[PDB]
């Protein structure tokens, strides 16, 4: 996954 | 319940709003004088906390013992009102598949956000970086919501970092990070 940062 | 007081406990006693380059973040203080936050807040040589102006002690970028981002920026401080031990409820072994995540940063801040069932992803990228130990949970995050405690009554997950989709991803507070350091 690339999860983005929030 | 108790796991809804522990959450509302740990956010007025541990909990306080840092102020850095990136904006308001969940200021997760371990003990004494060391907190967590982010590393993508951009914490500098001086950060806001609860509005009060303090200069950094020492800020170090704990990587994973995998020589990989961590992404959580160990925050020393040379705090005066010394934050509680927490880290007795951080845990290495989670158990906590039932997991509240309390938002305390820009765009949500004293939020408590039930996410329900918590899970781990692994090893994954976090804004195209390589991040180790991550936490995944079937709940709808965005951004903004990122730096929030990822807690339940007596086990400390970690911070969320961020989200992919519909499925939030948090930082794993594994205790044997913390419970080593002094």
């Amino acid at each position: 996954l690339e999860a983005l940062f929030q | 319940g108790p796991n809804t007081e522990f959450a509302l406990s740990l956010l007025r006693k541990n909990i306080m709003t840092i102020t850095t380059s990136k904006g308001e973040f969940t200021g997760l203080g371990i003990h004494d004088r060391v907190c967590v936050i982010p590393t993508h807040a951009q914490p500098g040589d001086d950060v806001l906390v609860n509005g009060q102006k303090i200069r950094v002690k020492d800020k170090y970028k704990l990587v994973d013992p995998e020589n990989i981002n961590l992404e959580l920026t160990v925050l020393t401080l040379d705090r005066n009102e010394k934050f509680r031990d927490i880290r007795g409820f951080i845990s290495e072994d989670l158990e906590g598949v039932d997991a509240t995540l309390v938002v305390h940063s820009n765009n949500f801040t004293n939020t408590i956000l039930e996410v329900g069932p918590v899970t781990m992803a692994g090893l994954i990228n976090l804004s195209s970086t390589p991040t180790n130990r991550m936490i995944r949970y079937d709940y709808a995050t965005k951004t903004g919501q990122c730096g929030g405690v990822l807690c339940a009554t007596g086990k400390i997950f970690g911070i969320h970092v961020g989200g992919n989709g519909r499925q939030g991803f948090s930082a794993q507070l594994k205790k044997q990070y913390f419970v080593e350091k002094q």
